[PDB]
């Protein structure tokens, strides 16, 4: 108590950019 | 002792991370209380850094989506880490894992809250061996990974 969601979001924006930009192979 | 393992390359990764942008950490255990945390750094490396250069070329840099507190660290890292992985693991995620652990310490150190370099690095050492053991484990293991960067 509390997180924003504001921040929230970001987190999970990061996230899915993260995965995006994975090589399977490393 | 295969977490052990795992959690000497955390540490390792993790110091030498700090050590590159002038502050000093050091939670290696190996003693006083070409090994595979050092072989293993040095791949992490270097595959970690083909993941920033290619990240960084279309996204702002990460440091300025975690907002950055001792109450919203745990938050932070949990809720990237399980929504990387949601839908499995690969080396290339497990690269992001450490490439995102990593900058989380070193802003860590920025924002002044050195502390939490800890937290992250004990964080970091039970997913890989609550969540990412096994899936190592069957891809021939950390010496699979190092081999790839040869």
């Amino acid at each position: 108590e509390y997180i924003k969601d504001c921040v929230f979001k970001d987190w999970e924006e990061l996230g899915e950019e993260i995965r995006l930009k994975v090589f399977v192979l490393g | 002792r295969s977490g052990y393992d795992n959690r000497e390359i955390v540490m390792k990764y993790i110091h030498y991370k700090l050590s590159q942008r002038g502050y000093e950490w050091d939670a290696g255990d190996d003693a006083e209380e070409g090994t595979e945390s050092e072989v293993v750094h040095l791949a992490l490396r270097q595959a970690g850094d083909d993941f920033s250069r290619r990240y960084r070329r279309d996204f702002a840099e990460m440091s300025s989506q975690l907002h950055l507190t001792p109450f919203t660290a745990r938050g932070c890292f949990a809720t990237v880490v399980e929504e990387l992985f949601r839908d499995g693991v690969n080396w290339g995620r497990i690269v992001a894992f450490f490439e995102f652990g990593g900058v989380m310490c070193v802003e860590s150190v920025n924002r002044e809250m050195s502390p939490l370099v800890d937290n992250i690095a004990l964080w970091m050492t039970e997913y890989l061996n609550r969540h990412l053991h096994t899936w190592i484990q069957d891809n021939g293991g950390w010496d699979a990974f190092v081999e790839l960067y040869g």
